[PDB]
């Protein structure tokens, strides 16, 4: 609740380090495939060094 | 690159907007910027997540942000000429729903 741009700044600077992402609305768990694919992608650029 | 995280993204929006353009007019354009800055991250930070979110890794980036404001700012104006603190009821709701 705020009326100038002070007290949203301070809300935001105030705002908890977990971002799960229930934040966004998606299932907490999308980053378990985020991390998943990543770790695929470095596999596959891994691999591709030969 | 861009810090990822939707606090991160929230203060860069904050600090690319001037103080001028968010404090003047009705005391609710800060709270209407705070809005569209919550929304502009919501939207970019669910980037990241492509498959599972914006299907295809769409473009929203500075340019559109600047232009929401500018619709914002705009609308706000028009509906409310003068400087008192407009109703919460008074403001273009379906205006701003519909030109984003």
């Amino acid at each position: 609740d705020g009326i100038r741009r002070e007290e949203f700044v301070q809300w935001v600077e105030l705002l908890p380090d977990t971002q799960t992402p229930s934040w966004l609305g998606l299932p907490n768990n999308a980053e378990r495939v985020l991390l998943t694919t990543q770790g695929v992608d470095m596999i596959s650029k891994m691999l591709k060094m030969q | 690159e861009p810090p990822p995280g939707v606090k991160a993204n929230m203060l860069r929006t904050f600090s690319s907007i001037p103080v001028s353009r968010i404090c003047k007019s009705p005391n609710e354009r800060a709270r209407l910027y705070f809005l569209l800055a919550w929304f502009h991250a919501i939207i970019q930070e669910r980037l990241r997540y492509a498959p599972l979110g914006w299907s295809k890794k769409y473009e929203f980036g500075e340019s559109d942000l600047r232009s929401a404001c500018d619709t914002v700012d705009t609308w706000l104006d028009d509906t409310a000429k003068g400087r008192q603190n407009i109703s919460p009821d008074k403001i273009p709701w379906s205006a701003l729903k519909t030109l984003m």
